[PDB]
């Protein structure tokens, strides 16, 4: 769910998103540092009036101009490897959920016990029941429990897709014959919205992702109530 | 790259007796290229050279370019003109402020 | 009688004081972004996840009959 | 006379003339495609209907703007005008394949037009990722027409790269060290070397895809042991070297216009300039998987690729600081070329830093193929390379035709296009951070406002395109000549007349013995 | 000499008549800007 | 086989005004008209086939 | 770069015609297609 | 008077400023394009089923 | 012909003293002026000095470093053509853009706001954090 006049990210629900946004504003204060620096330098030499068109000394400033941006890039890069290690941590797979991107829709599979596969279609604008969001709603939501690291095995049937929920913080390409593993966690229940992010035919804009996460008891109540 | 010998080599290159127009202009232009408001001794030698080479316009262009090279701070040009007070009335050269090119 | 002003490296001194100015205003812009939005977001997370209760939030979402998991 | 001089051209001046004409025509086509895309993306809803035709429009936008505008404008065009006049060469080394490569380009554009004609359409994007381009998702000939257009453009680029490398390292005066040429020659040399090492890679990839469709083979078919990830690897081993192709003559042109109109007889740190150029050339081939952070690669491979991407970030920063240093200390003549160069410096800086924000790997795990990437490459390409093209265009136009440009109207063009591209390309930061992906013909309610702002700015850029083509007409109609050109002592191209005659450097330059 | 040189003589198009030049630039850039719009209308008729 | 290079080296350095692609004689001019008549005729036939693919019946 | 005077100076009217001339035929095609997209849309 | 930009420069300044602000207000407000305003503070949430 | 090959007159603070004078022709008055220039240095007056400067150099420093109004002509022209762009936008809303989807209606917008407030969309600082859930107003 994105709100109008949004400038940053959709707010965090997952701890991995919490460190993503912390590192994100670290990178933003770094880029604002460099941008303000180059602005003041440009304004300095456009506002000056003196002239020096003699032989300029070259081998004096490239040393600092090489070493201190190296420090800036390495302090940028270290938390990137830290977050990569956080995705490299081991799992506690209470559930395994598989996504199968079909031509212009999705199919979600819960197969740990009593195999069930359901189809995430697209709801139309004229068939939108009152009060909903346009271009996002699905008649069959994807049900998860909260506070649990769940495996996400992501593939596609006939064309490339890209399962991408930006609020929770997941984006992996659904590739035929190559299913990627994504660790889905959060801290809240409710609805979470995302999109397909790879071009996949004549309904590429019409594949959303809706994930509703609620207490475990309601999760097996749902799973028993369908069948 | 010491300043006093920089000044000495510039003043002796400017007051060499067989100075010509092309090398005078070359010396003035490559000294303007330096980040250095010229010494009044250097400007004095340049005025002596323009005395030998018969160019009012080159002399007052040297005065105008040291005025331009003074920059945002105006105190440089009264300073250099108060050291070049005897040579300006000795050579008959008029300041660009006197002969009216500062104003339009 | 005017005295001798700075005649050597005028733009050098201006460049030195202005790159010092560049550094201080660059850290000023970075700290402006920091103190404006970086730690207020962190304090927002701290307040939300100190006062947060997941079952209470789920029940007040569920009270209007919205999820099809719980009807 | 006409068919002897222009259709059978063997001189680099008229070859660059016809490059400039074809690049202007391709710029017109790409501008029209961008305006149509923004016509989708200025108001929510299916203005056209399906988005397959919209994907055709964005594919044509990408192909026409990359392969037919920027490279024929500055790499072919400006190189072919400049580098013989830059190094004192009388002509290019192999003008006959130079003419072959030129006349190879309009068949590629015509094949792409035929692809747009075919009812299947090229609904793939710049990436031609199978199995979308296979026989099942695209049961037609349009993607085959695009692949053959890529063949035509690729062999033209290979021939031009061979000619450029041969001309640069062969027919400089013999007493000249290779580290003594002007920096546009170095930029186009590294450009041609990377073209030579990256264009057979596209040839391999698109022959692989063509054989995958038409000859029942399984290179990227999952039902035959193949994998599209191989095509992604080959296509991005192409792709990041190709975007560095699209930026390096920009580096050269902006360096030349800065050192011209800044009053310096030499740019700051020539050795540092050439070292940074060769460094980003060398590192451009080993960072190709920063577009691959979400595909599912090994995690240590991802760590290496983002670290090496920081290693490609550093010497570009050395290049930028050398530009600021050579701007320092010089009186600024306010020609529009400096306005384009300063716009290039600031907008390329913010675009490259946006690229770094992408370059952090987990930030691509949140931020891959959104409009944040769109903002990145439209900052660094759609006005980086475009502003560099504009700087060279308004700089060497008195050399190209003999007629000058009027500064007031030219700066009016600069100001309106600067405002238009900023208003167009600044909202996609919020569009990508808020999280909408690429290739969408309609957008949600949160993205409506910034999409409308971007489309309005794009129409401002269209008005700038109008004022540019009017300005070309106004120059060619007023026909005021060139009285004199400054800094011809340092710039070799400006001293042989404005414009230079048909046969230049019939008498070779007397290079100093040292 | 063998080919005529001078300001405006190294272009493939004539320059002397500014109104004819305006007409040819108008039709040239109009075809350039009109090609993708006729693509989209041709595909709309085809679909 | 006989060394016929120097006699063919006299038939091409003649400054008679023909360009290098036409000095050999009437065979070369016939062949150049032949490669004009099938390239341009082929290109015109190519754009007709592309238009026939563009517009169904 | 100093420039020689325009051999064929353009009058107020000439500039007016020039600017409009292209704008007109450089946006006319665009307007036609965009304005009638809905008709074109008709499979008829 | 002798150069083009002395008084006609101010004339183009005033004309461009007035023309720009008038047409931008016209296209932003009086036509009927919606900016999709931020629903915070300005709209009360009506009940949905 | 020869103008590009010959050294040319130019005026900038970079290159204050060009190789060639501003004028090339010499009138009889200017020849007499050069004769008095070769004459006594304390016997040449103000108007001879200024015309000597005029014939040697075209534009003086003070009259070529001036801030002239081309910049405001630029910004005025830019505002003019952005106004023409706004006219194109008026046309582009009036003609090509048809009906808008019904989800943007005021009642539909209000119910959508209520729904995504009930969901508590991004409620830490983004959207639902500014709504009072107990008093049923905003903040
Ligand atoms: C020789 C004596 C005159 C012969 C007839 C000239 C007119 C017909 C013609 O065959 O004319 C010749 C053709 C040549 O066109 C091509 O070759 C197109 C190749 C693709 O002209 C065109 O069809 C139209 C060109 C219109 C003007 C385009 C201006 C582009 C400005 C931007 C680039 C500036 C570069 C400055 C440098
Ligand atoms: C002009 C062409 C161009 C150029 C130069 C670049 C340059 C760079 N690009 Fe980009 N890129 C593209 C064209 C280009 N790119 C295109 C066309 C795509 C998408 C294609 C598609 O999706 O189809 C793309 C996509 C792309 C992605 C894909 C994101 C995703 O989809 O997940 C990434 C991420 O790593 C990336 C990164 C970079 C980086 C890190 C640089 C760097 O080289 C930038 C370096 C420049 C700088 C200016 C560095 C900053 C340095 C300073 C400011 C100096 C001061 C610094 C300090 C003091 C520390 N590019
Ligand atoms: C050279 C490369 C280039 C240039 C200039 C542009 C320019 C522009 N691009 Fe482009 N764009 C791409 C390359 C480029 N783009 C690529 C590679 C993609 C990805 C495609 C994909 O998703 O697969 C893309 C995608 C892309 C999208 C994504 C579509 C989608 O995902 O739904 C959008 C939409 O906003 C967009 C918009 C624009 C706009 C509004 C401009 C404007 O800036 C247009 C104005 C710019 C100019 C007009 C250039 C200047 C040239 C001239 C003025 C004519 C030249 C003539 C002379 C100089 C005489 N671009
Ligand atoms: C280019 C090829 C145009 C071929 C054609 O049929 O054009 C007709 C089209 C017109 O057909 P049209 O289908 O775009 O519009 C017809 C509209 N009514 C019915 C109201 C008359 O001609 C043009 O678009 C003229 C463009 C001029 C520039
Ligand atoms: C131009 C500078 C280089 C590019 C920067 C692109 C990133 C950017 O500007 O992001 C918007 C940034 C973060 O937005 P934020 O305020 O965190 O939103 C969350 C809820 N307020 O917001 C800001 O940084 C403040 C507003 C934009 C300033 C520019
Ligand atoms: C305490 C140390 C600290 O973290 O200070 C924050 C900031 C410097 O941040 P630092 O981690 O050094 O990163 C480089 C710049 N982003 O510190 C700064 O940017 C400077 C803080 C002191 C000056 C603040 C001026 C505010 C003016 C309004
Ligand atoms: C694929 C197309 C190949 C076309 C080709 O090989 O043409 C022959 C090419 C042109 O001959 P060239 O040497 O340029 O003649 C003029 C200057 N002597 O010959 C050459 O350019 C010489 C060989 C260069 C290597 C690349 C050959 C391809
Ligand atoms: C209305 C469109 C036609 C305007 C005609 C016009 O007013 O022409 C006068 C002027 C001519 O250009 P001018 O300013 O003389 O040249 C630059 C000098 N450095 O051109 C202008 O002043 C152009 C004004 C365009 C306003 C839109
Ligand atoms: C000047 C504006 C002219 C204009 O907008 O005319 C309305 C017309 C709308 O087209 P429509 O009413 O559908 O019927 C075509 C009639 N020839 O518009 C058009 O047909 C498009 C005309 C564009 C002209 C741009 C100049
Ligand atoms: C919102 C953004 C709007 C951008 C508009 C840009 C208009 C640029 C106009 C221009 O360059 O005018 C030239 C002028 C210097 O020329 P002159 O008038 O001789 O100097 C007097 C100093 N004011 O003035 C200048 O050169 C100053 C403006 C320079 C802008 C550089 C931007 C770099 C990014
Ligand atoms: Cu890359
Ligand atoms: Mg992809
Ligand atoms: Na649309």
């Amino acid at each position: 769910m994105a709100y109008p006049f949004q400038l940053g990210l959709q707010d965090a629900t997952s701890p991995i998103m919490e460190e993503l946004m912390n590192f994100h504003d670290h990178t933003l204060m770094i880029v604002f540092l460099i941008s303000s620096l180059v602005l003041y330098i440009i304004s300095l030499m456009l506002t000056t009036k003196l002239t020096h068109t003699s032989t300029m000394d070259a081998q004096e400033v490239e040393t600092i101009w090489t070493i201190l941006p190296a420090v800036i890039l390495i302090m940028i890069a270290l938390p990137s490897l830290r977050i990569l290690y956080m995705m490299d941590e081991i799992n506690n797979p209470v559930l395994t959920v598989k996504t199968m991107g079909h031509q212009w829709y999705w199919s979600y599979e819960y197969t740990d016990y009593e195999d069930l596969c359901f189809d995430s279609y697209m709801i139309p604008t004229n068939d939108l029941k009152p009060g909903e969001l346009r271009l996002l709603e699905v008649d069959n939501r994807v049900v998860l429990p909260m506070e649990l690291p769940i495996r996400m095995l992501i593939s596609s049937e006939d064309v490339l897709h890209s399962w991408a929920v930006p609020s929770l913080g997941l984006k992996t390409d659904a590739i035929p014959g190559r299913l990627n593993q994504a660790t889905v966690t959060s801290n809240r229940p409710g609805l979470f919205y995302g999109q397909c992010s790879e071009i996949c035919g004549s309904n590429h804009s019409f594949m959303p992702i809706v994930l509703e996460m609620v207490p475990l008891k309601y999760f097996e109540n749902w799973s028993a109530s369908m069948i | 790259e010491t300043d006093e010998e920089f000044d000495a080599r510039w003043v002796t290159y400017f007051n060499k007796p067989d100075i010509d127009a092309w090398e005078l202009r070359k010396g003035m232009n490559t000294l303007v290229g330096y980040d250095l408001v010229p010494e009044p001794k250097i400007i004095d030698a340049a005025l002596r050279a323009c005395r030998r080479l018969n160019d009012f316009a080159s002399a007052v262009r040297i005065l105008e370019v040291v005025k331009d090279k003074a920059g945002p701070h105006k105190e440089i040009y009264p300073y250099v003109i108060q050291e070049l007070r005897p040579t300006l009335n000795e050579l008959g050269i008029s300041t660009p402020e006197e002969l009216g090119l500062d104003k339009v | 009688l005017l005295p001798k002003p700075q005649m050597r490296g005028l733009l050098a001194k201006r460049l030195r004081v202005h790159i010092a100015g560049a550094f201080i205003v660059a850290l000023g812009v970075a700290a402006a972004y920091k103190f404006g939005v970086a730690e207020p977001r962190k304090k927002a997370y701290a307040e939300f996840y100190r006062n947060y209760d997941s079952m209470k939030d789920f029940e007040e979402m569920r009270k209007a009959g919205i999820f099809q998991s719980a009807k | 006379m006409f068919i002897n001089r222009w259709l059978f051209s063997t001189n680099h001046k008229d070859i660059g003339t016809l490059y400039l004409l074809f690049g202007a025509w391709a710029g017109m086509v790409g501008t029209a495609l961008s305006i149509l895309i923004r016509a989708e993306l200025g108001q929510p809803g299916a203005l056209l209907g399906d988005d397959q035709i919209y994907n055709v429009i964005v594919t044509a936008h990408a192909f026409v703007m990359i392969f037919f505008m920027v490279m024929p404008m500055m790499i072919g065009g400006f190189g072919n005008w400049l580098v013989p006049l830059m190094i004192g060469a009388p002509d290019m080394a192999f003008p006959r394949m130079n003419n072959m490569s030129f006349w190879l380009l309009p068949p590629s554009f015509l094949l792409l037009l035929a692809s747009s004609m075919v009812e299947a359409g090229a609904g793939t994007g710049w990436t031609v990722y199978p199995p979308l381009a296979g026989n099942l998702a695209h049961a037609g000939a349009s993607v085959d027409l695009t692949i053959f257009s890529l063949h035509l453009a690729g062999v033209s680029s290979i021939l031009g790269a061979i000619n450029f490398i041969t001309t640069i390292i062969n027919m400089k005066p013999p007493a000249m060290t290779q580290y003594q040429t002007p920096l546009f020659v170095w930029s186009v040399l590294i450009t041609a070397v990377l073209l030579l090492l990256s264009l057979p890679v596209l040839a391999a990839g698109i022959t692989m895809l063509l054989t995958d469709r038409n000859l029942n083979t399984t290179f990227f078919d999952p039902a035959g042991g193949g994998d599209p990830i191989l095509y992604q690897h080959l296509f991005w081993f192409f792709g990041h070297p190709e975007v560095y192709i699209l930026i390096l003559p920009g580096f050269g042109i902006i360096s030349h216009v800065v050192t011209y109109y800044s009053g310096k007889k030499e740019p700051f740190g020539y050795m540092g300039m050439v070292w940074a150029m060769m460094s980003i050339g060398f590192l451009g081939f080993i960072v190709w998987a920063h577009h691959m952070f979400t595909v599912g690669l090994d995690v240590d491979t991802r760590a290496y690729f983002t670290s090496a991407t920081m290693i490609i970030a550093i010497p570009t920063g050395v290049k930028v600081f050398s530009w600021l240093a050579t701007l320092h200390g010089g009186n600024i003549k306010w020609s529009p070329a400096m306005l384009w160069a300063l716009g290039f410096i600031f907008l390329f800086t913010v675009g490259g830093l946006t690229g770094i924000v992408l370059s952090n790997s987990s930030l691509d795990i949140v931020l891959h193929d959104t409009y944040y990437v769109v903002a990145h490459f439209h900052y660094v390409l759609s006005m980086g390379a475009v502003f560099a093209i504009m700087a060279g265009f308004v700089h060497w136009f008195p050399l190209f035709s003999g007629f000058t440009l009027d500064d007031t109207w030219a700066k009016a063009h600069f100001a309106i296009m600067f405002v238009g591209v900023n208003m167009t390309f600044f909202p996609q930061h919020f569009l990508g951070l808020s999280g909408m992906p690429r290739r969408y013909s309609d957008y949600p309610d949160a993205y409506t406002t910034w999409n409308t702002v971007s489309s309005m700015g794009s129409f401002i850029s269209l008005t700038a395109v109008l004022i540019m083509i009017f300005m070309i007409w106004e120059a060619f109609a007023s026909k005021r000549e060139v009285m004199s050109v400054s800094y011809a002592s340092t710039n070799l191209e400006w001293l042989h007349g404005c414009p230079p005659p048909y046969h230049t450097f019939e008498e070779p330059t007397y290079v100093k013995v040292k | 000499s063998h080919y005529e040189e001078g300001p405006g003589k190294n272009l493939p198009f004539s320059v002397e008549n500014k109104w004819r030049l305006l007409a040819m630039m108008t039709v040239y850039f109009g075809s350039g800007f009109a090609a993708p719009f006729f693509i989209v209308r041709h595909q709309l008729l085809k679909k | 086989f006989e060394n016929k290079v120097p006699e063919k080296q006299k038939l091409f350095q003649e400054d008679n005004g023909m360009p290098v692609h036409l000095k050999g004689g009437a065979s070369d001019a016939l062949l150049y008209r032949a490669t004009m008549a099938l390239t341009l005729g082929g290109t015109a036939y190519a754009i007709y086939l592309l238009a026939m693919a563009a517009f169904p019946k | 770069v100093h420039s020689k005077p325009a051999r064929e100076q353009l009058g107020v009217l000439d500039i007016t015609i020039g600017l409009t001339s292209c704008f007109v035929c450089c946006l006319l095609p665009a307007g036609w297609v965009l304005s009638h997209l809905e008709s074109y849309k008709k499979r008829e | 008077a002798p150069s083009f930009h002395d008084k006609y420069g101010n004339a183009i300044l005033a004309g461009g400023a007035i023309f720009c602000v008038s047409t931008w207000t016209y296209t932003a407000t009086q036509i009927g394009i919606e900016w999709n305003m931020s629903p915070v503070g300005r709209v009360t949430p009506k009940e949905w089923r | 012909s020869e103008d590009y090959a010959f050294p040319t007159y130019a005026d900038r603070r970079d290159y204050p003293l060009p190789d060639v004078a501003h004028v090339t022709m010499l009138s009889a008055s200017q020849k007499a002026l050069k004769e008095k220039e070769k004459a006594d240095w304390s016997s040449l007056s103000r108007d001879e000095k200024v015309q000597l400067y005029r014939i040697q150099f075209n534009e003086s420093f003070a009259e070529m470093n001036r801030g002239t109004n081309e910049w405001k002509t630029v910004v005025g022209m830019a505002m003019f053509f952005i106004g023409f762009t706004a006219l194109v936008l008026i046309w582009e809303k009036s003609y090509v853009y048809g009906p808008i989807p019904h989800t943007f209606d005021r009642d539909w917008v209000a119910m959508q706001t209520k729904r995504m407030l009930d969901m508590k969309a991004n409620p830490i600082q983004g959207f639902s954090a500014k709504w009072d859930y107990d008093k049923n107003e905003w903040k």
